[PDB]
């Protein structure tokens, strides 16, 4: 009998962990990309959705 | 170790890596890039330490040496035994509680008057080590001010044998005496033997001074001298000089013979050293590499 296909990906016990850095790695604790504003009192939002 | 306590105190409460909030010559010597070895070295730093030191170069903060300058006490008091060293952890949680509580302008001042004498005042402890006034000079001017002046047989030699005694304990930084029961004592070394009754050798030498006593007579001191005054005299051997008790006193037939029993093994140790080092050159059982070694040499 013919077929349509469908498809997921289990991957629980974790998080989605997005770097803010700029080539997206772990390179340090204090970032690439964050420490550019260490001293820009400079209030960043982020309509996060 | 070390000389100064200060710099203990230096050494456990200062930061290892150059800071501007201590050190601003040396922290604002290398973000100008002035510096012979390694120049080129604060560019390549990136904005978390260059900020973090640049701002605070050209503007320093300001910490408090209350928790410093104690150390250079602490440690002043530890070093000379005047505390336990399983007490310090106490007396820095005590001083440090005393001086925060009556703290003001002039004791942050008085402290630091009082961590300069423990480091250029404190040289009485670097003088007395040399002059050893500590047990020998000042602890021996009370024996001399004990025996009496007035000796029958023998007035001048009685004040050079003293006078030659007095240059004992001075020329040596380790011996010292000591007021231990009625009597005093003298211990050529600390952790040492030869322990000398010197009370109870210069009243076996009182009445003695003067005997002019011939060549032949060998083993009647068994019933007038004492081996302790046999030992004192033999440690006044090597600093007493042909011109203290000149030649035909019974001390020249002791004073100068020590020194040609010491001039024996002044030599021979020599000698020693040669036989024990040739056992091993041709092949020597060495347990039979002393036996016979010690009888040529006694």
């Amino acid at each position: 009998v013919p077929s349509l296909t469908q498809k997921k990906f289990l991957c629980d016990r974790t998080m989605w962990r997005i770097p803010f850095s700029s080539n997206f790695m772990s390179m340090g604790a204090l970032t690439d990309l964050g420490q550019n504003m260490l001293y820009a009192n400079s209030a960043h939002a982020l309509d996060m959705t | 170790q070390q000389v100064d306590p200060a710099m203990l105190a230096a050494l456990q409460s200062q930061p290892s890596g150059v800071t501007p909030s201590d050190d601003w010559a040396a922290a604002m010597d290398r973000i100008l890039a002035l510096t012979t070895r390694n120049p080129e070295a604060f560019r390549q730093q990136p904005q978390a330490n260059r900020f973090s030191a640049i701002l605070e170069a050209v503007v320093p903060s300001r910490t408090n040496p209350t928790h410093e300058k104690v150390l250079a006490i602490v440690n002043a008091l530890t070093e000379s035994k005047a505390i336990r060293k399983d007490e310090a952890g106490l007396i820095y949680n005590a001083l440090l509680e005393r001086v925060a509580r009556y703290n003001s302008t002039n004791v942050q001042a008085n402290l630091d008057r009082l961590t300069t004498d423990v480091r250029e005042a404190v040289a009485q402890r670097e003088r007395f080590m040399h002059d050893t006034n500590l047990g020998s000079q000042v602890a021996l001017n009370a024996f001399l001010s004990t025996l009496p002046a007035n000796v029958p047989r023998g007035q001048e030699d009685y004040v050079s044998f003293i006078s030659a005694l007095r240059l004992l304990v001075a020329e040596v930084p380790q011996s010292e005496v000591y007021q231990s029961g009625p009597d005093y004592f003298f211990q050529t070394s600390r952790q040492g033997l030869q322990t000398v009754n010197l009370t109870q050798a210069f009243k076996n030498l009182q009445g003695m001074w003067g005997v002019r006593a011939p060549v032949g007579d060998r083993a009647t001191i068994s019933s007038l001298l004492t081996p302790n005054t046999r030992l004192l005299l033999l440690l006044i051997a090597p600093f007493t000089n042909s011109s203290t008790i000149s030649r035909d006193s019974y001390l020249g037939h002791l004073i100068t013979l020590y020194r040609e029993a010491i001039g024996q093994t002044q030599v021979d140790e020599q000698t020693f050293q040669e036989i024990t080092s040739v056992s091993r050159a041709l092949g020597q059982q060495d347990t039979g590499s002393l036996e016979a070694t010690l009888n040529f040499l006694l």
